[PDB]
RNA sequence: CGGCCGGAAAGGGGGCCGCCCUCUCGCCCGUCACGCACCGCACGUUCGUGGGGAACCUGGCGCUAAACCAUUCGUAGACGAC
RNA sequence: CCAAGCGUUGGAUUGUUCACCCACUAAUAGGGAACGUGAGCUGGGUUUAGACCGUCGUGAGACAGGUUAGUUUUACCCUACU
RNA sequence: CCUACUAUCCAGCGAAACCACAGCCAAGGGAACGGGCUUGGCGGAAUCAGCGGGGAAAGAAGACCCUGUUGAGCUUGACUC
RNA sequence: CCGACUUAGAACUGGUGCGGACCAGGGGAAUCCGACUGUUUAAUUAAAACAAAGCAUCGCGAAGGCCCGCGGCGGGUGUUG
RNA sequence: CCGCCGCAGGUGCAGAUCUUGGUGGUAGUAGCAAAUAUUCAAACGAGAACUUUGAAGGCCGAAGUGGAGAAGGGUUCCAUG
RNA sequence: UGGUAAGCAGAACUGGCGCUGCGGGAUGAACCGAACGCCGGGUUAAGGCGCCCGAUGCCGACGCUCAUCAGACCCCAGAAAA
RNA sequence: GUGCGAAUCGGUCGUCCGACCUGGGUAUAGGGGCGAAAGACUAAUCGAACCAUCUAGUAGCUGGUUCCCUCCAAAGUUUCCC
RNA sequence: AAAUACCGGCACGAGACCGAUAGUCAACAAGUACCGUAAGGGAAAGUUGAAAAGAACUUUGAAGAGAGAGUUCAAGAGGGCG
């Protein structure tokens, strides 16, 4: 297949990818930006803390009506949340990317997540039932995630 | 068209910015006007709202219908243990206002003051004023410290002293003391700065600042009440019961075509925790703190000239949501701003004190020491026991 | 080159006598002639070892913090904040 | 005359604006802001469909002629304000 | 003032109306009541809870009124049956 | 000797509390309209509107009155008078 | 698939509250608030506020949230996965 | 011409606007100047020339006027008798 | 009041042996039915149901009416007209 | 009888026609799915590649999903895929 961004040298890089995953696109874009440049081990402990509500994800773009937490100040932002399902899905994908470095003979605890990208997927359609005999869409917004780890001392 | 029946406007536009006071401790915006005729004095203090009780005194104002009759006045107890002077700041008088010229702190600063300079005292290595302290015990430092005092009695015009509260002596949870610039108003700047340098690492008790039957301005933050509607925050009329979308709000919030809504129109938001300066709060008595002389403690504070008990201003079961007042307190006529434990900036009047009411001398008959924690019946412990007799718990 | 003597409205490059001090050069005329004389030609000549940001070397003098989160409080509080 | 700083009320009857009276009062001035102000209310009046009356019309019906009953929707956007 | 459910914050889930571009004012002129123009006030990222001043806010090609040589239901001493 | 549900009266008693929760008519003096019960615009009008008994007109003795039907030695009222 | 000479037309879109399809901002917002209420332990399992078993505390309270039927549905019944 | 008047209603003549940009009148459908292919130089119109804003930064000429509501440029945007 | 709901919900009400309530069967069908009468009801449709056709009904009235350059360039007046 | 008519039917041939929002409503399991009690209303929906050679085997995960390897001119064609 074909990734958006190419690594510097494919030798010192491993990839993972998830097509049409049923997490919110917006929640997952925000938690993929928080993790965008971190070390693989710094990345996992962060996402495990997002799950436990000890470290937050700063909602920078998709911040309409999003509440203000004290933890957001670590990110020089006012607004933050703890997208549990979004954290867990790109913590399974770190599990998978770590598994691919293991296979390529790469050193795991030197890996930095360089490229990570959350694309919108084809929406799944469901309907809600509303006043005066009207039906409106209740469509899910699933997401393609694809990320490239790279060795950095 | 016109307002059909003219009513006055709900709430003042004076304190318009009805927000959380950015400070918790009441800033003195204005100190009294100094004249170089007077002897030197501190003009402000820093107390703590312990609670509130009755008094009984005989009023002495001729012509009134309460002349040589007893009254029952409400009083507050502001616990005011003596403040430690830990620095002096000079102010140069400039055409852009009034600029801080130079601060000189004391050699030995107590950990009560040090705590103020840290958000996380627990996590800190407590290094504040450890390289500054070294200026006082070398020849090369003492020289440049005395050249700061020399420089400051030349250029600087307003001398303020830095005094922090002695937080250890209070029943409160906190230890982080409250620092405060207190303006020294007195003679010439030279005399004022020799005097403040003399008081550096000294107790300033409240009798050195204030005296009895003195009208003083109390500055503090109002008791905070959170996000409140316009009926609570502004005391507007409640609308009719048949109102569809809510009867607890302002109906018309503007005319059409001044086509914004005016800063003057009353909206919902932060009620309470507003900085306020109440003037003309009279000192009914400055109380002696608990002290030991000749082995026995002395606690006879509420012992007036006509009572002669040995009861303190501590009521039965202590002051509610405060503690016991073991230190020297100032007893103010009437209610003052803020909740219990609230740091409470006292200040000498900005105003020439010339009335029958302001020059009045106060002779208390009876300070009420009954329990505030329910309908207290007995003044002291031994009265309750003398009346009720022996219980089963005896 | 060691000190003496000055400077708050938004503190400054000063001025003094003393020496360790180096010349009798600098300034004004007049002599002796020499220096890429690049062959008619443009952004030349300054402030300027300018402002800012990264690292590369190197010798002294030295410095060993805090904020935020979490927890806690309830004088505070929609949530942050306090 | 300088003058809008600060006031200018409680009620009986009326849908009323208006008027009128009672009583208080320093005074009970007059006005504007889409004849301020219905995603602010209220719906008493006008002003749909039901009905009664009087007058008018052969009639269906008409009547700033009385009478009675009659659904008052939405803010989560931008601004403004808090 | 108290209580229950909300609103509120969070995990998960997740619509819609609406939408030229948009969104700070004052006066001016102008299709005679400007978010934009002119002339002045001025103007600081990103936002949360509220709120009902404005957007002559949304809703529905005015039910009023008039015009149409467009109708319908009804009446009768209209015309023609 | 088998009794099975009540009723009335008395004593004493409690911090005058007792139909202790629950269940469960506010009342009076008047006017207007419609006698009443009934009915009615499902989705804004429950009314004084409609109906009603009572009252009074009118038509008709059947080849008839009233009425239906494109039609008929048709059909309803009428299994009537 | 196209250039040139002729021939032919269902031949050029920004609008029509255009037609059909797609996608935004709104917005991770409104919302997921009618009828009192859940809790503890275990088991299966990758995984449990919700499943199952046990125990507690509650509710319907025989005009039932009970047990059966008629209309209507049409396999929704039952077991296993 | 009607009308108290009207940015009202109705005519005559010519020119405009509509169909029309452009310089000036701060801003204007119509006023003033002038009508337009795309450009370089020159010069003007009507208006201007403290600063915004090109141009009086001339040693411009002669007066007039003090306002505790000055005055300040066709149409034109505010006043009379006294 | 973008609902639980294209009429629902709560309290409060009207009536509850009778012109009572009610299920099935049966009759009446569109200028027709049925109506204790409100132009009510006749399948969310009623001052004439719904379906298909005549039909692409007609419209002096709204709305829209698709490439470029070049040249010329109006009228809102006359007379007659349900 | 013949010459004449023939948008149904059974066969055919052809086209300056249409090219999947076009052309029949229907290029496909179309008068189908679905809607209405019924009369009736009535869709959307073509395309891997030359050939299934449709991705063995390994590897992480409970899995969907990946990382490798492999087929192929090409997966930059991976079973609603030119």
């Amino acid at each position: 297949v074909r990734y958006s961004l190419d690594p510097e040298n494919p030798t010192k890089s491993c990839k993972s990818r998830g097509s049409n995953l049923r997490v919110h696109f917006k929640n997952t874009r925000e938690t993929a930006q928080a993790i965008k440049g971190m070390h693989i081990r710094k990345a996992t402990k962060y996402l495990k803390d997002v799950t436990l509500k000890k470290q937050c994800v700063p909602f920078r773009r998709y911040n309409g009506g999003v509440g203000r937490c004290a933890q957001a100040k670590q990110w020089g932002w006012t607004q933050g949340r703890w997208p549990k399902k979004s954290a867990e899905f790109l913590l399974h994908m770190l599990k998978n990317a770590e598994s691919n470095a293991e296979l390529k003979g790469l050193d795991v605890d030197s890996l930095v997540i360089e490229h990570i990208q959350v694309n919108k997927a084809p929406k799944m359609r469901r309907r809600t039932y509303r006043a005066h005999g009207r039906i409106n869409p209740y469509m899910s917004s699933p997401c393609h995630i694809e990320m490239i780890l790279t060795e950095k001392e | 068209s016109h307002r059909k029946f003219s009513a006055p406007r709900h709430g003042s536009l004076g304190f318009l910015p009805r927000k959380r006071s950015s400070r918790h401790r009441g800033k003195v915006k204005s100190f009294p006007k100094d004249d170089p005729s007077k002897p030197v004095h501190l003009t402000a203090f820093l107390g703590y709202k312990a609670g509130m009780t009755h008094i009984v005194r005989e009023v002495d104002r001729p012509g009134s219908k309460v002349n040589k009759k007893e009254v029952v006045e409400a009083v507050t107890i502001v616990e005011t243990p003596p403040m430690v002077v830990v620095g002096i700041v000079g102010y140069v008088e400039t055409p852009r206002g009034l600029r801080t010229f130079k601060t000189v702190f004391a050699e030995h600063i107590s950990d009560e003051c040090k705590r103020r300079f840290y958000k996380n005292w627990h996590k800190s290595k407590k290094k504040a004023f450890t390289k500054y302290c070294k200026k006082w015990q070398d020849d090369a430092g003492k020289r440049q410290l005395d050249k700061d005092f020399s420089s400051m009695k030349k250029y600087c015009q307003v001398i303020r002293v830095l005094a922090h509260t002695q937080m250890r002596l209070l029943p409160l949870r906190q230890k982080k003391a409250h620092l405060m610039e207190i303006q020294v108003n007195g003679g010439t700047v030279a005399e004022k700065l020799d005097w403040a340098r003399e008081r550096l690492e000294q107790q300033v008790p409240v009798s050195q600042v204030f005296g009895q039957d003195e009208m003083i301005d109390v500055i503090g933050v109002t008791k905070g009440k959170g996000y409140k509607g316009v009926t609570s925050r502004w005391h507007t009329k409640k609308l009719p019961r048949k109102t569809h979308r809510g009867l607890r709000k302002v109906a018309c919030i503007g005319a059409w075509h001044p086509a914004r809504v005016a800063f003057s129109v009353a909206r919902a938001g932060q009620k309470g925790y507003h900085h306020r300066t109440e003037i003309n709060k009279k000192i009914y008595k400055i109380g002696q703190g608990y002290l030991i002389k000749d082995g026995k403690l002395i606690k006879n504070n509420a012992s007036t000239d006509y009572d002669l008990s040995d009861k303190s201003i501590n009521p039965l079961g202590g002051f509610v949501h405060y503690g016991e007042v073991t230190n020297d307190f100032v007893m103010l006529k009437g209610c003052v701003v803020g909740t219990k434990k609230r740091v409470l900036t006292l200040r000498k009047s900005l105003l020439v004190q010339t009335k029958r009411r302001a020059l009045e001398k106060i002779d208390l008959k009876f300070i009420d020491t009954t329990s505030k924690f329910g309908h207290g019946r007995f003044q002291t412990v031994e009265e309750k026991k003398a009346f009720m007799g022996p219980l089963k718990k005896d």
